[PDB]
């Protein structure tokens, strides 16, 4: 949420067309999907990450 | 003759599709039980009634165990 | 109005409202909850339902 | 006629009672017949069931499981080429749902 915010806030404030600002938010958000663990190929990664949340909540019992 | 046996084939593959929709909704039916469930729904009956039936009948074999 | 958000614009705080997704008979409040930012005006041309769906996904993470 | 043999097979399958002179079986038969012959259940509407189908499609997408959601919509479009649709769908829906499922075989 910070490198992406820098590239978005650069590519909106210099841009002089709506076609530029829309196509900047698009790549902003698709890079957020790539950097977060919600891609098609990183699914197993997420399914691993859920397992370390399991033993968190289990511990409170 | 010939179509009357391929029509029930056209029943089987739909019966296989519902075997996916059953397991992705985590239901207590198996493939034999669902066949009786389709025979129930073709004659016309509220499925809330059947669902309440199975929602009691399933709790009357593990409450005695 | 306990937090800082009271001092921002009435429009953007009005657009924050809660939402609930579709229920299941087996359910947990942590499983079905969302905040929905409303889109009013012609701003639909700038922001589509698909970017809302990805917004909801990263919010779930 | 066939409905009676059907309800016997229903009790046999679900309740696991293969003895028909067992009084629990006969009480289950009375319970089934009295549930069927005293209905107080609302009549199903197709539009509400369609809203449920789209909602569970949303739940599949929100938890970032794209192939399972695409297969889910694909299997519904193949199934709906067979009234009785909405009856069996609402049956499976109300019978059991416990939220977004931790499950596999999205490409079988």
């Amino acid at each position: 949420l910070e490198c992406s915010w820098d590239e978005l806030w650069n590519k909106v404030q210099q841009a002089q067309d709506l076609d530029h600002i829309i196509a900047a938010h698009e790549v902003f958000l698709d890079t957020i999907i790539s950097r977060c663990l919600l891609d098609s190929d990183s699914r197993a990664l997420l399914n691993q990450l859920r397992a370390v949340f399991d033993q968190i909540i289990e511990l409170q019992n | 003759a010939a179509a009357a046996a391929a029509n029930l084939n056209a029943v089987r593959e739909t019966m296989d599709v519902l075997l996916e929709i059953s397991r992705i909704l985590n239901t207590g039916l198996d493939m034999e039980t669902l066949s009786i469930c389709v025979r129930l729904c073709e004659q016309g009956i509220n499925p809330e009634a059947l669902s309440s039936v199975i929602k009691e009948l399933r709790k009357a074999t593990e409450a005695l165990k | 109005r306990a937090t800082n958000a009271q001092f921002d614009s009435p429009e953007i705080l009005r657009r924050l409202d809660v939402r609930l997704l579709e229920v299941s008979p087996g359910d947990t409040g942590w499983d079905v909850f969302s905040l929905d930012y409303h889109v009013d005006g012609p701003i639909a041309t700038v922001f589509t339902r698909e970017c809302m769906s990805h917004y909801l996904r990263v919010f779930n993470f | 006629a066939q409905q009676e043999r059907d309800v016997r097979e229903l009790v046999r399958g679900v309740a696991g009672l293969q003895d028909e002179a067992d009084p629990n079986f006969q009480l289950a038969l009375n319970f089934a017949w009295s549930n069927f012959r005293f209905h107080r259940f609302l009549d199903v509407n197709s539009h509400k069931i369609e809203k449920t189908i789209e909602g569970i499609y949303e739940k599949f997408v929100i938890h970032s499981d794209l192939s399972k959601a695409a297969s889910w919509k694909r299997l519904t479009e193949e199934f709906l080429n067979a009234d009785a649709h909405y009856s069996i769908l609402s049956l499976l829906l109300c019978l059991s749902d416990s939220p977004s499922n931790s499950s596999y075989v999205e490409t079988p």
